[PDB]
């Protein structure tokens, strides 16, 4: 998340862009 | 090995074969233009399908396109529809299409093929084990913490299924009931158990409830490659950066900023003051389950480069201002925030998502006594219209044992050593 790290995943994926 | 053709399939399995060389071979273009004339002949075989999305496949790879996924993406759907198709390959096509929907961000297209897969296999853990995935990759922590329930069930030794089920529990603040199966599901050495997450999260509920093995677990995950150290703990990372918890202004080369932000201070608190005595609603509470008590808030001006427009009318002469500074409004894996926090408030011990940034403190009211932060084995306070610099992908540590409120302005810049490239590619945290 911002302050932690307690979501399973934080960034997106867009495929190969 | 598989059985990927029916009977049908079986009366061409040698136009099959041909085609499927071809691409085994390598000639994607001309085996692509086989798999369609096989297609176009026998409209309901599901080899011949399958073999078309599978070079699709393999053409998206090649030309790096998202459309052309996108489209055998759709072909291995098709698979499915066809008359009499092998159950090996009809689950082998449905799980590459959830697969290639989740690379291209698809998610909740990924989570119905997940759901399609596990009624058509009921009896396939994995394809549970997958679905629960495909609930967190969303967001959604209750339907897959009953997937992982329905799992460990029916086979309760599966480490996969406890590692996911004690990271939904800690998520939940059920520190002292995740720690077995985070601990457990790492102990089995299944596959997918060896994620820097479960390491995380097991030693920092260790620390909450006091067990002082925890370290020796940050030790491990720092000898499996997930962490830098076992003081620096981020799993986002960027490896090479420098990496040391306190920095100096001039050590960051950031030197304007700095100098901006303490000569303007009293205009940055003035803005932050008026917020909250005319818009509280804009501070939000701390909602990462970071304190162990207290009060704790943010105004929050910039997140992911984003600048927060509502957020910037309550304090538009400090955002025009941080305009001229991109390293911390162009910083799209930190935040630009003010931070409120009460008398009584105890701020547990964790890191940052990721060591690509470094965090500034611009101190705007502090108590003269009972506030301190710590970050690795130093412990330092703030002063009005001072900045502080640290590393927060560093475990660090916060107290507010004052008699009054304290308010703190949080400019987060790229770490220094980043290139403009990484600066501009590196995905938003
Ligand atoms: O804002 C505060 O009082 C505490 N700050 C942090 O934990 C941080 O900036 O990473
Ligand atoms: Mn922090």
């Amino acid at each position: 998340x911002k302050d932690g790290l307690g979501e399973y995943t934080c960034t997106s994926l867009e495929g190969f862009e | 090995k598989p059985k990927l053709l029916n009977k049908f399939d079986k009366t061409i399995k040698a136009e099959l074969d041909a085609a499927e060389k071809l691409r085994k071979r390598g000639k994607i273009e001309e085996a692509v233009n086989a798999f369609k004339e096989l297609v176009r002949k026998y409209p309901q075989s599901p080899r011949a399908r399958y073999g078309k999305a599978q070079c699709e496949d393999d053409l998206a790879e090649k030309r790096r396109s998202n459309e052309v996924l996108r489209g055998a993406i759709e072909t291995y759907q098709e698979v499915a529809s066809l008359p009499d198709v092998p159950a090996d390959l009809l689950k082998l096509s449905l799980k590459r299409r959830s697969d290639r929907q989740q690379f291209l961000g698809h998610m909740r297209g990924s989570l119905l093929t997940l759901q399609r897969l596990v009624q058509l296999f009921p009896n396939d853990t994995s394809l549970k084990n997958d679905l629960g995935v495909g609930y967190l990759l969303i967001g959604d922590n209750d339907n897959a913490k009953k997937v992982y329930e329905e799992v460990l069930s029916v086979t309760p030794n599966d480490g996969f299924a406890k590692v996911h089920y004690g990271f939904i529990l800690k998520a939940q603040n059920k520190i002292a009931e995740s720690i077995p199966y985070l601990k457990e599901g790492i102990e089995s050495g299944d596959p997918g158990t060896d994620d820097g997450r479960f390491y995380f999260h097991l030693g920092d509920a260790m620390q909450r409830v006091g067990n002082k093995e925890a370290y020796k677990w940050y030790e491990l995950g720092h000898k499996r490659g997930h962490f830098a150290s076992v003081w620096q703990r981020s799993l986002y990372n960027v490896n090479g950066l420098k990496a040391q918890p306190w920095w100096t202004p001039k050590e960051t080369g950031y030197t304007e900023l700095v100098k901006s932000l303490e000569r303007n201070w009293k205009l940055i608190r003035d803005e932050g003051l008026a917020v909250m005595d005319k818009a509280k609603g804009l501070f939000l509470p701390e909602d990462e389950n970071l304190r162990e008590k207290g009060d704790w808030s943010q105004f929050t001006l910039w997140q992911q480069g984003r600048r927060n427009e509502n957020a910037c009318k309550g304090a538009p002469k400090t955002c025009t201002l941080l305009e001229k500074f991109p390293e911390t409004t162009g910083c799209r894996r930190g935040q630009i925030k003010y931070s409120i926090m009460h008398p009584g408030t105890h701020v547990w011990p964790h890191t940052g998502p990721t060591n690509c940034r470094l965090r500034m403190h611009l101190g705007l009211v502090i108590p003269k006594e009972g506030c301190k932060i710590r970050c690795a084995n130093e412990t330092k306070t703030w002063e009005e219209g001072k900045v502080l610099i640290f590393d927060d992908s560093f475990e660090h540590e916060v107290w507010q044992d004052a008699s009054s409120f304290r308010l703190i302005f949080i400019v987060d810049v790229w770490h220094p050593e980043l290139t403009p490239q990484q600066r501009r590619s590196l995905p938003a945290i």
